[PDB]
């Protein structure tokens, strides 16, 4: 059976400076401990004696034997001059009760209660449970409580005492995911070139975690940290990948990944390494161009170019252009390596008709398209003449070649008011002559 | 560990310690003999102080909205120890008598106490 | 006159009191019932012992070259006062008392008001 | 004559808390007086005492008769706490001497000389004059030395001490004139618009003198203030000039007149106020423009508009142009207001030919000019015949009117007259023929 104590009574109450003197009773006796906040004491002597109570007295004082049962005694050592014991770190976290850690000395007080500091008011919705032998206690602590401060508050003859202020920290419990951002969705590299890519983790909290990780492997890669904290409840990593040299296995998919008790998020970004830069041309017409004397084309290569193209030139004949091409990205999104080049030619001459080209360069690689364009033309009457053997003839000049009729390729027509008219898919032209005969 | 704990708003410091006067004194319940001694020993009763001390000098400063303020780089720093607590508590998770420094004196303390949590246990 | 002198620099008077420690403890030869007396007959005193104040304090900061620190407004207000002798010297002890940043600063715009109304 | 003084001394010493007795005569005898630093005090009596001398008490004691002449002796008290008397005030106009009042209290002291704070050696020019009734003086204030801290030094039983310390402050010569500069040396507005300008002040300090004035008049403009000290001697003022309702009156130069102890200078602009916008507009070629078919030719215009000009459009027989046109203001300044418009017409087709027409407005006018394009084209022949008369027939379109020559052995022209008989047509462009042939 457990020990007994004389002093029987559950509470003491002892005037500071009086003596304090327990004793307990058992043949199996071990020892006194006693306890209050962090501080602990614990004593050999069945009896427990005091000469002089101070108010760090105050406190809960056990009794225990060989069998381990135990017995208790609380004791208040009543001092005038301060009615709190504080332990001042109030840390809690968010959803759960927090204690405040301001125990009495006097138990025979009234309206012991928990008060703003600079007479500021408490949160409308927080409430407390308050425990002379403990503290103040405050329920179901929520963020909006962070450095909220605190006084324990007492009333003793009619009047109304506050202990040494208390600041409410919290440590918040995850209620989402973490959040998370890349730089780049995707990457395009030579080889040899440096891959840097730098994700980005936003939380409540610098207790997410988060990692980068290559696709299909478990191994961890190298990464540097920075990271800050943008006021309350709002914590923001950043995680930057290298490889130092890419090289062309390193393609692949890689993970920046982040989870806090709540839950996980994780966001990717795709690395292609190419072992050489290239350009790829695709005319967006035929390479073959038929156009008529006057009419209006336009000339259209699309192409994909890595390294970003450095000389862009249209030649026609083996003599360059300027102020009559266009040039620009086929998409805006910062992944373009495709280009749009078009070259406008505007009612073209019949001798313009020829060869266009277009040239496209990056440091890796130099590469040509060409483009045949025929103008065609309305037939053309060079010469109508009538000869020594009294034949006439008509020539006629057009692209495609001309047809001749009687009432550039080239084409000469021969006979022993006449007329001459030449006509392909273009058009007509026509020569006159006029005959008298006695 | 907790080397994660410890955000970069710790740069900072220098310029608080430039903006607070220096005949300014600041109250840190030192641990006696954090000079000497292994990191572990007082590390965890070091950064319980320096909540403390940096939160009542929290107090003493208002809130700018434009640029950077003293209050601004203390909020940030509180935080930080905070967390510092927040782990040590809950890692090792197995007072000293008050002393008044200048602020150059204290944050050096500070910033030997934050140059603990790179090689803890 | 005189008011030309005072540069607006001590529109940043309010951003300094935010920066010193609403605890710390700045130092003034304080001419008694300034704040009842009118401006002629305190001014020209005060405005001596504000430069001295200042540039005590200018002492105790240091030179943050990003941002703004209150090493630099302080510099700026030492500019200013020390324009102030300079122009009420040219143109017209107490005891030491101790005053919080409010109430220090609260003296100082008080006796820069006082030059928008000179004699 | 002036009073005689017992004692007879120059210099009179003492140790603080001894008694301090001064005794004067001179029969016109009017009064005392005691100087040092700022303070004084003055005593009717022929008899000057106190029993207990302080620190203070050293100082300098002047007795002064009826007859309007003085007699003085010097006194000090002794003391090993109070070594100097300090006014912390120091300003030094740059270029003049300056005093730091450091007095000693006890002249019986070796090398009475002047040190920099926390330790520092003084600039290495910096040079002075020590005096223990006085002070230390410092000669030729330069601004190297704004903000230099300073404690006097003495050393007294082989010991070395140092008074308060001491800030010195300059105030600065001014050796350059002021640099002043205006937001925009031209302003146009239509009327009863806002008018602001801002002037800007550079100097070493803030009494330097600036002003707004309006040219060819004298009264001083309604001006607000901003300045700003940029450290040590460096100040810029901003001074802003503002007219909520001009007018056209309201033009004429204005004036920013900055000037200091040295010299002045000033920067002025000039304000154009018109009762209404305008548009103006000069072809930069004939309005009517002749152009051989199949060749390029450009139309152009620059034209001054005020407010800028909101709409431009080019047209064509009662219909728009586009894309092929091109328009810039003509200069880069901020001035300028006036542009180019430009259209390139190209390869131009002889069915072309006619009116183009610029169109140009703001809020106030709307302006219009015209250009008539004229395509030449080389000759056609469109027939050839013979008329039931007897008589030829050849004829030809071409502008300009084709013109027609024989020969025997778009605008119209038909003409007439064993052999061949040649028709040809041409104009300034083009050459082309046609034939008959009659036998007989
Ligand atoms: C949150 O992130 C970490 C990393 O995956 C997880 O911690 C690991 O959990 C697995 C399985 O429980 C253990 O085998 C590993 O030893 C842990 N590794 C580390 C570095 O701690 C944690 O469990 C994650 N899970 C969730 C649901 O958030
Ligand atoms: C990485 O993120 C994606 C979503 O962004 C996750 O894909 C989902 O996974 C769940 C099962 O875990 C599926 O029910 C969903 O259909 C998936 N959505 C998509 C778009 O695929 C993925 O599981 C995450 N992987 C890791 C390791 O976190
Ligand atoms: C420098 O700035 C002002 C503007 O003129 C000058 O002050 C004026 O000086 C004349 C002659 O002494 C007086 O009549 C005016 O009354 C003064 N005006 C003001 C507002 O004080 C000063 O003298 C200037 N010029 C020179 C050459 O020193
Ligand atoms: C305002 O400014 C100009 C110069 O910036 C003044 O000085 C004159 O300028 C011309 C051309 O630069 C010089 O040739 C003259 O020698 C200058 N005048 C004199 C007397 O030397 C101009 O005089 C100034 N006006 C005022 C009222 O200050
Ligand atoms: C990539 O290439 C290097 C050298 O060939 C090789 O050592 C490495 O194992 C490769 N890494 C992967 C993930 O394939
Ligand atoms: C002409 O100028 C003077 C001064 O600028 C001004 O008072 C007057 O009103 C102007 N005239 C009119 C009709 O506004």
């Amino acid at each position: 059976s457990p020990p007994s104590i004389h002093p029987g009574k559950s509470d003491l109450i002892v005037r500071v400076g009086d003596e304090i003197r327990l004793l307990c009773t058992d043949p199996g006796f071990v020892k006194w401990t006693f306890e209050i906040l962090d501080e602990t004491n614990e004593n050999k002597q069945n009896e427990w004696i005091t000469e002089k109570a101070e108010a760090t007295n105050t406190g809960k004082y056990t009794c225990t034997n060989k069998h381990g049962l135990s017995n208790s005694i609380y004791v208040f050592v009543r001092d005038p001059a301060k009615l709190f014991l504080v332990d001042r770190s109030l840390y809690g976290k968010e959803d759960n009760d927090t204690l405040v850690r301001c125990p009495l000395t006097d138990p025979e007080v009234t309206n012991y209660s928990l008060k703003g500091c600079q007479g500021k008011p408490l949160p409308k919705d927080l409430r407390f449970i308050p425990d002379p032998k403990a503290g103040i206690m405050i329920k179901s602590v929520k963020r909006a409580y962070h450095r909220l401060c605190l006084h324990c508050s007492v009333d003793q003859e009619g009047k109304s005492v506050l202990s040494e202020k208390f600041i409410l920290k919290v440590r918040p419990a995850f209620k989402a995911v973490p959040v998370v951002s890349v730089s780049k969705a995707s990457y395009l590299l030579r080889e040899g070139e440096e891959f840097t890519v730098t994700c980005t983790i936003k939380d409540v909290s610098s207790s997410v975690y988060s990692t980068w990780k290559r696709e299909n492997s478990q191994t961890k890669l190298q990464e540097k940290y920075n990271s800050w904290h943008h006021g309350d409840f709002n914590y923001e990593r950043q995680a930057t990948l290298t490889i130092s040299s890419a090289r062309v296995n390193d393609s692949g998919v890689f993970m920046c990944y982040a989870n806090n008790t709540f839950g996980s998020a994780n966001v990717t970004t795709t690395l292609e390494v190419v072992d050489k830069g290239f350009i790829n041309i695709f005319p967006m017409i035929n390479t073959t161009v038929f156009v008529n004397d006057g009419e209006n084309v336009d000339l259209i290569v699309e192409y994909e170019a890595f390294p970003k193209p450095e000389h862009q030139q249209w030649i026609y004949m083996n003599r360059t252009f300027t102020d009559k091409w266009e040039d620009y990205p086929k998409s805006e999104n910062e992944s373009n390596i495709r280009y749009v080049s078009e070259l406008h030619l505007t009612r073209l001459k019949g001798t313009e008709g020829g060869t266009y080209t277009f040239l496209v360069s990056n440091s890796d690689v130099n590469a040509a398209i060409a483009f045949n364009v025929y103008v065609n033309t309305k037939p053309e009457i060079l010469t109508y003449d009538r000869l020594v053997n009294g034949m006439l003839q008509c020539v006629a000049a057009g692209f495609p070649e001309p047809t001749i009729d009687w009432y550039k390729l080239v084409v000469q027509s021969s006979i022993d008011t006449v007329e001459c008219k030449a006509y392909n898919d273009v058009g007509k032209t026509s020569a006159y002559a006029y005959f008298n005969f006695a | 560990i907790c080397r994660n704990r410890v955000t970069n708003n710790v740069k900072d410091v220098t310029k608080l310690v430039a903006n607070l006067p220096k005949d300014y004194m600041i109250t840190l319940k030192y641990v006696p003999g954090m000079d000497v001694l292994p990191s572990h020993c007082w590390i965890s009763e070091m950064v319980v102080q320096l909540s403390d001390s940096l939160t009542d000098l929290l107090d003493k400063f208002s809130n700018i909205s434009e640029g950077l303020s003293n209050y601004s780089i203390i909020d940030k720093l509180v935080n930080i120890v905070d967390d510092l607590v927040e782990c040590v508590k809950e890692n090792s998770s197995k007072s000293p008598e008050p002393r008044l420094f200048t602020p150059e004196e204290f944050f050096r303390i500070f910033n030997r106490s934050i140059d603990a949590f790179k090689d803890f246990v």
